[PDB]
């Protein structure tokens, strides 16, 4: 029986909290060292350090999709500490996160699945006996989106929540489990 | 990338970060994964010049890779039946922010028999190997003979890259009628035995070695001659 990857689900522009906490143990006599790496896209052949910690100094200076962006939450991290803050996040910093501890002879791992979802926002409202398109595309955003179109057309009403209301012979508000949005247009005939 | 070795056997689990130059390796994890089980458990691990075999392959573990050419290859002892399994290098380079991650599949086949039985008049092929996924890694060999209990030793046959002419067929009792079946630049020490007298049944045992690491094996040559009755 063995633990699986926690997994943590953030919005965008926001800090992710990733616990690794430790108790050394007597025999643990060697170097401290922490190191923290990020997998894109989970690719299985390659991992990339963002933060590590040795001689018991900090170093943030690689990963520069990451400058100035993941810090150690603790003060003292020796003290049994390795969490890390991820701050302002984006769609890039999707991936597979792992802590790795090394004190001689013991260690650890810790596997952390993170994902960014999108609170939608940057909906476009725009039209095309005509063969009508009325058109509420969003982005960025994520699925599954649901849309309620607004104003009392009666043969639209049924399109009243499909994101086309495909018009032949006021609102559109966005939604999905993260976030809302607003948008609006104009027609004539 | 598969390899087989026997029950007893050494393995060498290469893991070579080829680069366009000499780089020395800041660290290496070595770790085991039996097929279709996410648990996992360390094997051995290499860091700022310290290395740390661990666990049920305390023993058995060791950093055989050159740390300055790029190299962070594993070596194997005593192979045994729960060692089946997938092994991945995860290795990353000074002055470098990339981790490598590298598997290898390991098989593993039953023993091979101690007991060897020839008649007098056959060659007869004696199997010693480290099995590898790199090439050059055997340093020496050793073949020595004897009907070994209370009783001295000969050399059948020694190879030594480190040396210029290392090829040594024995001279003795094996004049002339003993030789390599393959090639040490594929890490394989096997020898025959070309006209099995009885007096060469005994204990040949070689000795195959990468650098100070000594692997042994031990095989018994029964020999018979039918009266004819
Ligand atoms: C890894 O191997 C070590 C032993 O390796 C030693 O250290 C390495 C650094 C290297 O130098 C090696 O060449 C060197 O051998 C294992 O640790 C040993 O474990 C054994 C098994 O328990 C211990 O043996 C015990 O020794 C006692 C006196 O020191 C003795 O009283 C005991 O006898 C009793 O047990 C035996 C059966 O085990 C029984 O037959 C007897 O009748 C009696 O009951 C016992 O033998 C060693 O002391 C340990 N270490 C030493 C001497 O350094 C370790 O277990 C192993 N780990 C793994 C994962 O393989
Ligand atoms: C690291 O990030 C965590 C996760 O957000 C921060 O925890 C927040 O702390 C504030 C201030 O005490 C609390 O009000 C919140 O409830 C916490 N989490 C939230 C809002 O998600 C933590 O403060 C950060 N620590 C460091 C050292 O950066
Ligand atoms: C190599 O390490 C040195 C240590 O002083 C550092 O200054 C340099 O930026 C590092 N360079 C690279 C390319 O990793």
């Amino acid at each position: 029986i063995t633990t699986p990857e926690q997994r943590i689900e953030k919005a965008k522009g926001e800090t992710a909290y990733l616990p690794c906490k430790f108790t050394l143990s007597p025999e643990d006599q060697g170097p401290l060292d922490i190191e923290w790496l990020i997998s894109p896209s989970d690719n299985q052949i390659v991992d990339q350090v963002i933060i590590l910690y040795s001689g018991d100094k900090i170093y943030d200076n690689y990963y520069p999709d990451l400058k100035g962006r993941v810090h150690f939450t603790s003060n003292d991290v020796k003290s049994g500490d390795a969490s890390i803050n991820v701050t302002n996040l984006q769609l890039s910093d999707i991936g597979t996160y792992q802590c790795k501890v090394k004190k001689a002879p013991g260690v650890a791992n810790k596997k952390f699945l993170l994902t960014v979802l999108v609170k939608p926002s940057g909906t476009r409202c725009f039209v095309d006996g005509n063969d009508f398109k009325l058109k509420c595309e969003p982005k960025e955003g994520s699925l599954p989106l649901q849309f309620e179109w607004q104003k009392m057309p009666t043969p639209w009403l049924a399109e009243m929540t499909s994101p086309v209301i495909s018009v032949k012979n006021y609102s559109c508000t966005v939604q999905n489990r993260v976030g809302s949005d607003q948008c609006m247009l104009r027609l004539d005939v | 990338p598969q390899l087989r070795v026997h029950v007893g056997e050494s393995v060498l689990m290469g893991c070579v970060v080829q680069r366009t130059e000499e780089k020395h390796v800041d660290r290496v994890d070595w770790l085991f994964s039996k097929d279709k089980d996410d648990a996992s458990e360390y094997v051995l691990f290499y860091y700022s010049n310290l290395s740390v075999p661990t666990g049920r392959f305390q023993n058995r573990s060791h950093l055989v890779g050159d740390t300055f050419h790029n190299d962070g290859s594993l070596l194997l002892q005593d192979v045994q039946k729960a060692d089946e399994g997938i092994y991945t290098c995860e290795i990353r380079l000074k002055n470098e922010s990339m981790v490598m991650k590298k598997p290898v599949e390991l098989w593993v086949l039953p023993e091979e028999p101690r007991d060897l039985r020839v008649r007098v008049g056959d060659t007869t092929q004696m199997r010693c190997s480290i099995q590898s996924t790199e090439e050059k890694r055997v340093t020496k060999v050793n073949w020595m003979f004897s009907s070994g209990s209370h009783t001295e030793e000969e050399t059948v046959l020694s190879y030594d890259s480190n040396m210029r002419s290392g090829k040594f067929q024995s001279l003795g009792r094996f004049r002339n009628r003993v030789d390599l079946t393959g090639d040490i630049s594929r890490n394989d020490g096997s020898i025959k035995l070309q006209t099995v007298k009885e007096s060469d049944q005994g204990i040949y045992t070689c000795s195959i070695y990468v650098g100070k690491l000594e692997s042994r094996k031990t095989i018994v040559l029964h020999v018979v001659q039918d009266e004819f009755q």
